[PDB]
């Protein structure tokens, strides 16, 4: 049972080895996807963006898990320097259109009966 | 409330928020954001109409099938306004006119109109209602805009006493006239900006602020009667934004002073086009007059919406007027115009 | 045949009806609410009774391929008139 | 056939094939866990997920086999058993018009190394299992997405990923620009639970558990 | 008036009259602006100042546990015990007795029909309250469809 | 026995991140398990051998033209399938689902007898027949 | 303030551990009762629940101890304080 298969890491050290030079792929390209892109966004903010979603994430302790969304990571940064995504691909992530979802318990009671 | 008007739904475009918007000439820049804003929770606007349906046929996808209906009304008729505002739990005013025209006068656009729909909607007995004017409207002021606008702002109220009344400072997006407007100066030699434009301050504001500020005063059960005027973040010179506009459009900024007679001249020289014209003298002398400062009035920040800068939205409109030379070049290379703090 | 609510409205034979309000009713301004004028349960409860002496009568309902499921309806009580379910249409026998 | 309503069988195809897997079974006793010949002529190896190259690439060269044509894989997500998945190749011989079936178990996080080598066919035949179901494939040129959308989000052939998925596009005026949104129906599925509560065919009924 | 939801729409708790405790599920949703039981009263806790700390449905079943450890075991029979010291608590009370008769609310099947306000709502239930009364005469609806 | 460069992890498997059910729908869910009861006027019995993975009941409203039931949870109408019931909770933890189970209610076995409605002194003598 | 008006235990049926408040509303309830007839001794009994306590003060403030395997003499002592600090 707790014997299993290394996908690509032995151990959590190395998954954040795997974690480390992706996040600076996922740094480096900001100027030039904002740029050919043409965008209306900064670049400071794609930057601490970034830091978002390599944070919800960040929490999980299985190697192969973590590493699998390193895979899974690795799968847009390449989608979008070669221009295969579009404007409406990378604003998506940039979660725009929608008014702010209710936070306090006052706000979910006035809005309706569902948790 | 009505049983068919308790809202439902995740504020989705098939849910339903029982708010009957009735827009009125939402057939132009700003009518357009706010029925889009109507449509994001799946409000069922009426928006009568007047011109051709082509023109009106890019307001469909903005909401599910059967909320975005279209009736067709006239201004000058009374049974018109009648017939699209008898089942609205609100009412939204929006008509107005930029230019003169031989069948409507600044006049009839801006007292006859909004007062003839504000008597019979509280006839029909509806329970709201926006009416919005400039936020420099001035009986006496010079311009033929905001004293028309200020003098059926007081028959409206009369008229309406819970009318809700929105007066933002000066619209900027898209195609607002007014960013585009300047940029357009490029075909006509230098700009003609009477005394460099030193003397002329606006406080610009943003389209989705003011178009959510619409639906969250509808939304307050305190807007009632209120006065609530929508100005932006930062003031700025006249000449403190021809340049920066300019800038971030990278065009050839050439100011060009001239004496306001002559401005004049140039103003009715282009109101002999039979078509729209390019400029008449009331956004003549509209452009060099500078807004009030009033802080009694209660602005877009009491509903809770903060008021986005010029500088920060205004890549997504200027890159049009760019060439082939700038479509690329971000906003890091154009910087903030020097803002005139209150 | 049809009545007509009080806003005109001619309620259709399910008896959908818009109150007075009823922001819903906007969509028939400048249409017309389609509505059937033929409303089934009084166009066929003018039918003629049928007049069978026997216990059990088929109810095919003309064209047995072209009709519907045929029944065997009882044809014993008196008090009313036993009918087809699919049909609708009446089956009395005379004096039993 | 006396009765022309049942279909007929063959068993002279039956039991040479019950002799090939019987055949193939003796050669690899590491890697064939389970060789079934169903009714209609249809022969399953089930196999360990370390052999999709050795067995493959048997059933590929091999003069008594002869298998060279990649028909299909794909996956079952059975969520009950504890391998959720089940990678299904299906080969075809043209020496002896034959079909063969090989079934490899998986989680979620247990790799396939790429068939790639053994079949050249199956270079696209990941890209999509890889989206359908989330089934990665170790070793492979590219896992890229080529049946979900450019940066969607989940594997929608996974049987707990609903019908209607979660994102829904519509084209904003505001932003001028097609955006999604959390999906809401105009209509809900009207799921019909239409298993009927009587038993079926008592013949694969499941034994006393 | 605060509109709340019905047992059909609600994560309710009912201890039958045995002890043990069922959980509903929300079959259909609250009708209009009403909103479940207890969230009104958290709602209002919060608005008032004496905000409660169980924000969650969850919340509740363990606070619900936390005073009172049978309420939140589904499906279980707790053991109760202790009927002699019950006793002797009422022996020293000593409250004669009222003569009057025993008779019971539900006297005949009709009082049955009418108990709580689901029950007065329903007209296709009251129309049995018809039948028992008189007999069959009136309840009778012809369904030949 | 199967030693390709072993690696050993005792952290309870969890694959929610990865599979990507938006997080409104991964904590708000609280998910129930029971074997389907039999309909009561359905005397067969082969639905009351298998597990399901049902949701709880989100809000459901008419749309306003055509009087549909317009719903925005995503995930209502999906019911999983399990044969027994610890893989049917083992799914349930590894996409980390608010979980909870009811046990199986088998029928109690039922001493039958005909002999019974023809008695002596037992009341159990059938009125019909 | 602390105002006691709520007295509450949590045992297990058969639990060596809850034998000690077992053998306490045993043998020394009656009393108890007794000692103070208008304040409600709710002492919930239910399955696979060590002995705990639960003592309701006012303004809605509720303490408790883990009196988890005791013995019948100091239960009485452990909820004499709750007695003398009633107020
Ligand atoms: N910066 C700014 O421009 C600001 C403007 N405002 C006020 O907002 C209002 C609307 O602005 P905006 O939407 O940008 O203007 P547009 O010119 O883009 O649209 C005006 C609308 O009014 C309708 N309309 C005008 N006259 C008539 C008439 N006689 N009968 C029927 N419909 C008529 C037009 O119909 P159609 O499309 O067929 O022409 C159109 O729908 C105006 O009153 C304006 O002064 C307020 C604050 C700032
Ligand atoms: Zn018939």
């Amino acid at each position: 049972g707790t014997s299993v298969k290394p996908i690509f890491s032995r151990d959590m050290n190395e998954a954040k080895r795997r974690v480390r030079e992706l996040y600076r792929a996922w740094y480096r390209e900001v100027p030039n996807t904002v740029h050919l892109f043409q965008l209306d966004i900064s670049v400071k903010q794609g930057r601490d963006k970034v830091r978002e979603m390599f944070m919800k994430n960040a929490h999980v302790t299985d190697p192969r898990v973590v590493d699998l969304l390193v895979i899974k990571g690795k799968m847009e940064l390449e989608e979008t320097i070669n221009v295969w995504k579009q404007r409406t691909h990378i604003m998506r992530f940039f979660h725009e259109t929608e008014a702010p979802r209710p936070t306090d318990f006052l706000s979910k009671f006035y809005v309706g009966h569902d948790p | 409330l009505h049983h068919a008007l308790i809202p439902h739904g995740k504020g989705g475009r098939s849910s339903v928020s029982g708010i009957v918007a009735t827009v009125f000439g939402a057939t132009g820049f700003l009518g357009r954001y706010v029925v889009n804003h109507l449509g994001r929770m799946g409000s069922q606007v009426i928006v009568p109409y007047r011109c051709e349906p082509y023109d009106t046929m890019h307001l469909r996808p903005m909401g599910d099938l059967g909320q975005i209906i279209f009736m067709e009304w006239n201004g000058k008729d009374k049974d018109s306004i009648r017939k699209v505002v008898e089942h609205s739990n609100v009412v939204i005013n929006l008509v107005g006119r930029e230019w003169e025209t031989k069948n409507f006068d600044f006049e009839d656009v801006f007292v006859k109109i909004p007062h003839a729909i504000a008597q019979v909607s509280k006839e029909a007995g509806v329970e709201k209602l926006i009416h919005i004017s400039h936020l420099n409207a001035d009986i006496k002021s010079p311009s033929r805009y905001l004293r028309s606008k200020a003098v059926g702002e007081k028959e409206v109220r009369a008229a309406f006493p819970e009318a809700t009344i929105i007066k933002p400072s000066d619209i900027f997006g898209r195609e607002d006239r007014f960013l585009n407007y300047f940029a357009s100066m490029r075909w006509f030699g230098g700009v003609p900006l009477i005394s460099l434009g030193k003397e002329t301050v606006k406080q610009p504001v943003y389209i989705v602020d003011v178009s959510k500020g619409i639906i969250n005063a509808i939304k307050d059960p305190d807007a009632k009667g209120k006065t609530f005027a929508f100005v932006g973040p930062n003031r700025y010179l006249l000449f403190d934004l021809v340049q920066y506009i300019f800038a971030v459009a990278y065009r050839p900024f050439l100011p060009y002073p001239l004496p306001h007679f002559a401005y004049r001249w140039v103003g009715r020289l282009f109101e002999v086009s039979p078509f729209e014209p390019w400029t008449t003298r009331d956004k003549v002398e509209r452009v060099h007059m500078s807004d009030m400062t009033l802080p009694h009035l209660p602005g877009l920040e009491d509903l809770g919406i903060q008021a986005t800068p010029l500088e920060l939205k205004a890549i997504e409109v200027l890159r049009r007027h760019r060439t082939y030379r700038w479509l690329t070049s971000e906003m890091e290379d154009v910087k903030p115009a020097k803002t005139v703090n209150i | 045949g049809v009545r007509t609510s009080p806003t005109g409205e001619k309620v259709t034979h399910t008896g959908q009806a818009y109150d007075d309000g009823d922001y819903r009713r906007v969509r028939f301004s400048d249409r017309q609410k389609e509505v059937n004028e033929n409303f089934a349960i009084d166009l066929i409860a003018e039918q003629p009774v049928s007049e069978v002496g026997s216990r059990v009568i088929s109810c095919d309902g003309g064209g047995g391929a072209l009709g519907h499921p045929r029944v065997y309806i009882n044809l014993d009580k008196e008090t009313k008139t036993g009918t087809c379910g699919y049909c609708g249409l009446q089956f009395r026998q005379p004096h039993h | 056939d006396t009765r022309p309503t049942i279909r007929p069988r063959n068993d002279v195809v039956h039991k040479q094939l019950s002799a090939f897997g019987q055949y193939v079974a003796e050669i690899l006793p590491k890697y064939v866990q389970q060789v079934q010949v169903s009714c209609f002529n249809e022969l399953e190896i089930f196999i360990h997920p370390d052999g999709v190259i050795p067995v493959l690439t048997f059933l590929r060269d091999h003069t008594n086999a002869q298998f060279k044509s990649l028909a299909d894989l794909t996956a079952v997500d059975v969520p009950t058993r504890q391998n959720r998945f089940e990678i299904v190749y299906n080969l075809l011989s043209l020496r002896f018009n034959s079909q063969i079936r090989v079934k490899t178990y998986t989680d979620e996080l247990t790799p396939i190394e790429s068939s790639v080598t053994v079949y050249k066919a199956a270079n696209w035949y990941e890209r999509e299992i890889w989206d359908m179901f989330g089934v990665f494939f170790a070793n492979h040129p590219d896992l890229r997405r080529i049946l979900t959308g450019y940066g969607f989000e989940g594997h929608p052939f996974r049987k707990d990923f609903p019908l209607s998925g979660y994102v829904e596009l519509r084209y904003d005026d505001e932003v001028k620009r097609v955006v999604a949104e959390p999906v809401e129906l105009a209509q809900e599925f009207r799921k019909f639970d239409l298993n009927s509560p009587w038993e079926a065919f008592p013949a694969y009924r499941q034994p006393p558990e | 008036i605060l509109p709340g939801a019905a047992y059909t729409e609600k994560s309710a708790t009912y201890v039958n009259t045995e002890g043990r405790a069922q959980q509903t599920k929300v079959a259909v949703t609250p009708p209009g602006l009403a909103r479940e039981d207890w969230k009104i009263i958290r709602a209002l806790s919060e608005i008032a100042g004496m905000t409660l700390p169980y924000d969650t449905l969850d919340q509740v079943r363990s606070r619900l546990e936390e005073v009172s450890p049978n309420l939140v075991r589904y499906d279980d029979v707790e053991g109760a015990n202790y009927f002699q010291q019950a006793n002797e608590l009422s022996k020293l009370v000593n409250q004669q007795l009222l003569a009057d008769p025993l008779v019971p609310p539900q006297l005949t099947i009709k009082d049955f029909y009418m108990t709580d306000s689901i029950s007065r709502a329903s007209q296709t239930m009251a129309k049995c309250v018809k039948a028992v009364t008189e007999g069959i005469q009136a309840v009778e609806e012809p369904s030949i469809c | 026995t199967q030693d390709t460069q072993l690696i050993a992890v005792d952290e309870k498997l969890d694959i929610t991140t990865l599979t990507g059910v938006p997080e409104e729908h991964i904590k708000t869910r609280k998910v129930r398990i029971f074997v389907p009861a039999r309909n009561n006027m359905q005397s067969g019995v082969n639905n009351t051998k298998k597990w399901k993975m049902e949701f709880d009941t989100r809000e459901r409203w008419e749309n306003p033209l055509m009087g549909w039931s317009s719903t925005a949870d995503p995930l209502s109408n999906l019911v999983l399938t399990f044969s027994t019931k610890e893989d049917a909770v083992a799914f349930a933890e590894k996409n980390g689902w608010s979980f909870d189970v009811e046990e199986r209610k088998v029928p109690k076995p039922k001493s039958k007898s005909y002999g019974a409605n023809f008695s002596w002194n037992k009341r159990t003598r059938v009125s019909t027949k | 303030k602390l105002g006691l008006r709520e007295i509450r235990i949590h045992l297990c049926q058969r639990s060596p551990g809850s034998q000690g408040v077992r053998d306490f509303i045993e043998k020394r309830y009656v009393e108890l009762k007794k000692a103070n007839p208008d304040l409600p001794i709710l002492i919930r009994e239910c399955s696979d629940v060590q002995p705990k306590l639960w003592a309701r003060y006012a303004f809605g403030q509720e303490k408790n101890v883990s009196l988890n395997n005791f013995s019948a003499d100091q239960v009485t002592r452990t909820l004499e304080n709750v007695l003398s600090g009633k107020a």
